[PDB]
């Protein structure tokens, strides 16, 4: 088939990788700018993005350079967080600055190695400014409240940048280490309040419970199951097939009846009030669950479960022919509340905890769902905050002093790679310059003089770009914790490095 | 790149050209769209508030729009043009202002800084009127009612309008009367005249015929519950291929059923709702007639709106088969009323009930759903712009006028602001006396005329008044009975700010897949 | 920014009035017309005015536009 | 007339002004490679260039902003002598970075600012480069042969440089502290070798009138005249050219010979030994001049005669409006002599000390003017040497030294100023790309290297061309004199700084 040389290669390695790098770092940094992703393909409909992944899945990657670093800065925010824009947005300053270096031809080697030396510089003149903001539990805490409140910006929210602002400290305050959810369920519905979050006791579900079986369940006891029905239970005698013919159409329907009735029974041998089984069922045999006494919740959910199973001490566990086999969790009371004109039942027994749920509400999903991923972007940083707490002044303020700081290490340090060094030192000013103008600030001064002023020691104060200013990082709190600042050129420089390293991409 | 720019600017081109096609507003403006379609189908179009959702536009901005048209009428119901009128009042300054050296951020908060001075000086030109004032209600009702489709039988919405507010008013200047709250149900029959205010939960069903309750003592419909039977619910080895045998189970299927719903009128039901499920067939084509034989109102397959409503009002929830009985979740009922006026219409009115302090529920009524909807949509936004007063209390200029008055003033904050985004709010500043001549856009020859002058009018006339561009003449535009509550022109610009504002930060070239 | 520094005397001017220090002509960091020492003949600025707001009036002189076809060769 | 806006103008600047920079430093360095003179309209007959210098003056541009460089380039050849492809190449290295800078939305006025300061602090860090050789006679000796034929290296004939430049030394040498080109008497005369090159210490004339004339005299007083004799100057000794009558104009020639023989006379009767007449001498005058003991030279050279005039202690006749009374020229001795294939007229005893002439031999007059022309860029470089004895270290030395002082400067100015001065000494860092890769070999290893030698600072290891590799510069001849490099750092980003406050350009062509 074919293949693609050398030139071609580095040039359509610097094309797609360049192109998505474009499209998030609007967003990226600070904020004086944000990316709207038009959708004309999927439907007729607009999408506000500030997302680097939902750009970089939502656009379909034919590029070797777009697939890459759409697989890789993917990863780069799956692991480090916020990384969907890192590695892409970093390595398309990089890709441009692979360009003129390969346009001017080094011998890529230097291209290679000379970045590599400085993606490490880079971090080493960072990691200089990296320091710990962990020194008290409470300082942490803030050191939590500054490190995801730099995560949290940029990512389009309302009042869930500050729900989660303190929720992603505590979750990872009281688990201690590893910034993740086992400890906060995210159930999210649309609520009336448009803004407002706030904390779920056990948790709550959706349905309407009409006929016999009552709308309040009270004292539950919970019978933790992964065995339900839909339609009928089939088991031993649940299998049966009645119709060679046109004859048992009629018959057929009848006896689907009774197998709606048969599972009913084993239930009731375990005589546990509660029983949640996640699948539905129809109304006629919640007719006959209601006269059952073993209380019926149709289609529980696995989230609340484990959230009970922490606190109460209940189990969803396997081989289950008995309620021995599974751990009951203690819940006071199930209830069938109105919430809107949608049924809502909920379930209690428990305060807080080791585990908790939490329920977002508002009008879309748009809103709910980027709350948990500017969460988990901070629980990234959050799982390398306990592990570092070391919080570095950033907004190009950490990363232009590597601009500075690596300039030095390119003029003496490496023979023909010194241009390398520099050229690696160019993009770390890069975004600085394209959130300045977003803002409104000289790209300049900034990336010019204060990266030799904030490399004086003036790290402190830094560049917040929603003004057009220079303010303290410590007192703005954009930084987080410096492992955030780190894989991230890793990766990215490495994405860009990939493709650089490629002279021929083989096309089958 | 100048990939950005040009969709971007696109942005503003496609969605102005559609929000300049916009104004023709305010009553007869222009000539008459019969609309063969982009795909050719003709199609009449009138009094282009409607037209607004109605019509069917692509591209990113220029379908935004339409999104943007029912920003407007979706929490207000008055005025629906407002927003979409100056949805191309703000991508005036957007060309400019990109093109000035101002940066689409410095263009961003300029529309907040042009939105916040904006609706701030509009509580100025609002004149605050009682929230639960019958006239405040009935005049909102009116002047809206006499913009709206029936000038005449607003004398009859209007009160009830009001009487329907009134009734679930929750008095305040915050949010009250919900839509949700005002059941406006919709009965082939009757009249405009005999539309009736119903204080009283009213469903709206397809009932069997007639010889059915329009008396008293009924148990509430909303039943899910299907009737177990031979060849229903029951085993049946009666084998069907020969005709006789195919015979002997249809009869036992009959004959059993007639039992199940004199068991369910011995709940004391009249009313069944029954799920538009089927748990077989649920309620077999024989149940329903049984049903009717024991004068119990019976729809199967009911709609989703008499279900949420009886749960909202009645308190009602499904019932368990009739063998089983009831857990008698089925609401307080009393009074099952099918309204028969010449036979039209099936109407299942329940007077007294159980009742969430709330949902009136009004039932419109005329000749034909044609001669309804001339109350419906008009006694809606009576309603809506009577809510908008009871959301916001006040009337103010009507149909964009006061927007006119809010360009002199928000040009004065033009220069208050000193800021650069005061340029962009001068730039729109100017840009809110766009409409009052626009609106006179479509329709004829000589035109210029009307142009400067409605600049002018409130210009000339200080920060004061102009003339009203929905009932003309030298006067304030603010008292007119073209009155609008101020939430819809601060909903409008509110609306408008922020999808436009979506396009500055619209940029480059992506499009999911 | 020709819009910035606009805005810049634009505050000034909604706070000094007829002001000896405006923008930079000599392309200093403050911006004082005084201290600039940019001095201009206050005859010279209002004949300015007078001439410069001349021209743009003047093409208005009077309703023909009309050429023979040359309005230029 | 066309307004040329912004980059419309500024393209045009950069596409011709750096391409104007470029065949020019294809020409950069000695290896600066050769380039064919491939003429614009007239003269296809085609030398071949080591130095830019002829391309801009062969080659004519139509590029405006291109029409200055090479009036600039002749600002240096003139003025500075060495530093002219150079002038022009830091220029278009200047342009090069506003390439961007105009397009990456910084205006030229800020381009200028930071490039104001910017050009003294290479300037300093120079002026840091900047020390004083040639403070020792034998310095100044070595210091001038250092940078002498320094200027000869990319001038196309740096081989006859050998001979060219001690004879190009001796004569600074005898200026001793005081710089007369004038007192050099520079006559590119064709005859024997190009080695055969030559430095009287005297006045000389590549005029001879012949052998008769009195060819050697002792204690001779020189006449220095526009005086004419067939030419019929002022004060009738017998009818000049005139018709009075019907036989006057018969009357001229017999009287105009009395007239010239007067005018011997009044010539001979300053007692002179010798009538040197940048005007016509008529062959009886002439002949009775060579009757009277006096030397008699027809249209002797108007520079000879006028550096007879500076060395020898001359006065010119005033055109014979002094016929016995012009102040006489007086060298002790006269000496017809064959340097080369030619007798020429050597004149010693002269009133200057300094007084020389250097006789340039072509074996062939292509290199002979080549040699006149590497003569005075020389010697150009030798005043500014002589009244400043010092030198700087080139070869991309100090243009790095001043290259990581500006950009470590660049990195603590950098306001709007780095803008331009990172753009600054950029350039500097530039320059020995070009001489690198005019010798072929990579800058990339060097210059970065160079950079971290000079990053570490150097005066010493540079790029040496002549090694085509980064070398000492100890003063090992590569090492540049401060009186081109200072001039240059001046020159150099003007036309640069000149175009960028001039973007607007109203064209009538």
């Amino acid at each position: 088939a074919d293949e693609e040389r050398a030139e071609t290669a580095r040039l359509t390695s610097f094309i797609g990788a360049i192109a998505i790098g474009d499209l998030v770092k609007s967003t990226l940094g600070p904020k004086g700018m944000d990316k709207i992703l038009l959708s004309s393909g999927r439907d007729a409909s607009l999408m506000v993005t500030n997302d680097g992944a939902t750009i970089l899945k939502n656009i379909g990657v034919d590029n070797p350079a777009a697939k890459v670093l759409v697989d890789m800065s993917r990863v780069q925010d799956d692991e480090v967080g916020d990384g969907t824009t890192s590695v892409t947005v970093l390595a398309a300053e990089l890709l441009r600055e692979a360009e003129s270096l390969i346009a001017k031809k080094i011998h890529p080697q230097t291209i290679i190695a000379g970045w590599r030396e400085a993606t490490k510089a880079a971090r080493e003149a960072l990691l200089s400014s990296a320091v710990d903001h962990g020194s008290d539990e409470v300082k942490f805490r803030q050191d939590l409240m500054n490190i995801a409140g730099t995560t949290l910006s940029s990512k389009l929210l309302t009042h869930h940048k500050d729900h989660f602002t303190k929720l992603a400290v505590e979750a990872v305050l009281r688990l201690k280490g590893s910034g993740n959810l086992e400890a906060i369920h995210i159930i999210k519905k649309l609520g009336g309040s448009l803004a407002d979050s706030y904390l779920d006791e056990g948790f709550l579900l959706d349905k309407k419970i009409g006929v016999n079986q009552p709308k309040r369940i009270e004292n539950a006891k919970i019978l933790i199951a992964n065995t339900g029905m839909d339609t009928d239970k089939i088991k031993i005698f649940g299998s049966r097939v009645r119709v060679d013919s046109t004859a048992k159409v009629a018959e057929i329907e009848h006896a689907e009846k009774e197998k709606m009735k048969e599972k009913v029974e084993r239930i009731l041998k375990h005589g546990i009030n509660c029983f949640i089984n996640r699948q539905l069922i129809y109304n006629y045999p919640e007719q006959l669950f209601g006269a059952a006494g073993v209380m019926a919740i149709e289609h529980a959910d696995f989230a609340g479960v484990e959230r009970l199973a922490l606190v109460t001490g209940g189990e969803i566990a396997s081989t289950f022919d008995h309620p021995e086999l599974v751990k009951l969790g203690s819940c006071k009371l199930i209830e069938e509340v109105m919430i809107g004109e949608d049924k809502l039942i909920h379930f209690s027994g428990v305060a807080l905890g080791e585990a908790c749920t939490i329920v977002l509400r508002g009008a879309t999903q748009q809103i709910l769902d980027e709350a948990e991923r500017s969460l988990h972007d901070a629980l990234c940083v959050l799982a390398q905050t306990v592990k570092d707490s070391r919080t570095v002044y950033g907004g190009g303020c950490s990363e232009m002093l590597m601009a500075h700081a690596v300039t030095q290490l390119a003029n003496r340090t490496p023979g023909k790679e010194a241009v390398a060094m520099e050229s690696y030192a160019k993009a770390l000013r890069m975004l600085p310059t394209i959130i300045a103008d977003n803002a409104g600030y000289d790209s300049a001064d900034l990336v010019a003089q204060l990266r030799a002023a904030h490399s004086e020691g003036n790290t402190t104060a830094g560049l917040d770009m929603r003004e057009g200013t220079i303010g303290d990082m410590a007192i703005l709190g954009i930084t987080e914790s410096f492992q955030v600042k780190r894989q991230v050129l890793l990766s990215a420089a490495e994405a860009a490095e990939v493709i650089l390293r490629v002279d021929n991409i083989i096309k089958a | 790149r100048d990939k950005p720019a040009q969709i971007r600017f696109s942005n503003i081109s496609a969605a102005k050209a559609v929000a300049d096609a916009i104004r023709t507003s305010l009553g007869p403006k222009g000539m008459d769209k019969m609309i063969q379609d982009g795909k050719g189908d003709v199609t009449i179009t009138n009094d282009g508030a409607t037209i607004l959702k109605q019509m069917q536009v692509l591209h990113p901005a220029a379908r935004m729009l339409v999104e943007l048209s029912k920003a407007q009428d979706i929490e207000a119901g008055d005025g629906t043009t407002s927003v979409v009128i100056i949805a191309g009042s703000l991508l005036d300054s957007c060309t400019k202002l990109l093109q000035k050296g101002i940066h689409p951020t410095i263009i961003s908060e300029s529309f907040q800084k042009a939105l916040e001075k904006g609706i701030e000086i509009l509580t100025d030109m609002s004149r605050p009127v009682e929230l639960s004032d019958r006239e405040t209600l009935l005049n909102s009702a009116t002047t809206s009612l006499n913009s709206k489709v029936v000038s005449q039988y607003s004398s009859l919405l209007s009160p009830m309008s009001v009487n329907a507010v009134m009734k679930v008013i929750d008095p305040a200047t915050a949010t009250s009367v919900d839509l949700r709250d005002i059941k406006i149900v919709k009965k082939l029959g009757g009249t405009i005249d005999d539309c009736e205010l119903v204080e009283g939960l009213v469903l709206t069903q397809k009932v069997s015929n007639s010889g059915i309750t329009r008396v008293e003592k009924a148990k509430i419909g909303l039943i899910q519950f299907c009737l177990s039977a031979p060849k229903t619910d029951m085993d049946n080895q009666i084998v069907v291929s020969d005709y006789a045998q195919m015979d002997r189970v249809l009869r036992e299927e009959r004959a059993y059923i007639l039992n199940l719903v004199k068991q369910i009128k011995k709940t004391g039901c009249n009313v069944l709702l029954i799920q538009k499920s089927i748990l077989r067939d649920a309620l077999s084509d024989l149940a329903l007639h049984f049903l009717n034989k024991m004068k119990i109102m019976v729809i199967k397959d009911i709609e989703r709106e008499d279900i949420e409503f009886i749960c909202k009002t009645i308190g009602t929830k499904p019932v368990a088969h009739i063998d089983q009985f009831t857990a008698d979740m089925l609401g307080s009922a009393e009074l099952a009323e099918e309204v028969n006026l010449n036979g039209s219409g099936k109407l299942l009115k329940i007077t007294g009930c159980a009742s969430p302090g709330k949902t009136v529920t009004i039932v419109v009524r005329g000749s034909n759903k044609l001669v309804i909807e001339e109350a419906e949509r008009s006694i809606h936004d009576a309603l809506c712009v009577i809510r908008c007063l009871v959301k916001k209390r006040a009337l103010i200029a009507g149909g964009g006028a006061p927007e006119i008055e809010l360009a002199l003033r928000l040009t004065e904050y033009s220069r208050t602001l000193s800021g650069m985004e005061s340029y962009c709010v001068r730039a729109f500043a100017d840009a809110m006396e766009v409409i009052p001549s626009t609106l006179a856009e479509n329709a004829g020859l000589n035109p210029i005329s009307t142009v400067t002058e409605l600049r002018n009018r409130h210009a000339q006339g200080e920060k004061t008044a102009g003339i009203n561009v929905r009932k003309g003449g030298i006067s304030n535009i603010l008292e007119e009975l073209v009155v609008q509550p101020l939430l819809v022109s601060v909903s409008a610009l509110t609306l408008a700010t922020e999808t436009v504002r979506s396009i500055l930060k619209i940029d480059d070239v992506v499009n999911t897949r | 920014n020709p819009i910035q520094t606009m805005t810049e005397v634009r505050a000034r001017q909604v706070k000094e009035m007829n002001p000896a220090l405006g923008i930079d002509c000599l392309h200093k960091g403050t911006n004082d017309m005084k201290q600039q020492h940019v001095i201009e003949t206050l005859i010279g600025k209002k004949q300015q005015i007078s001439l410069a707001t001349q021209m743009v009036r003047m093409i208005l002189k009077i309703d023909d536009i009309r050429k023979p076809g040359e309005s230029e060769e």
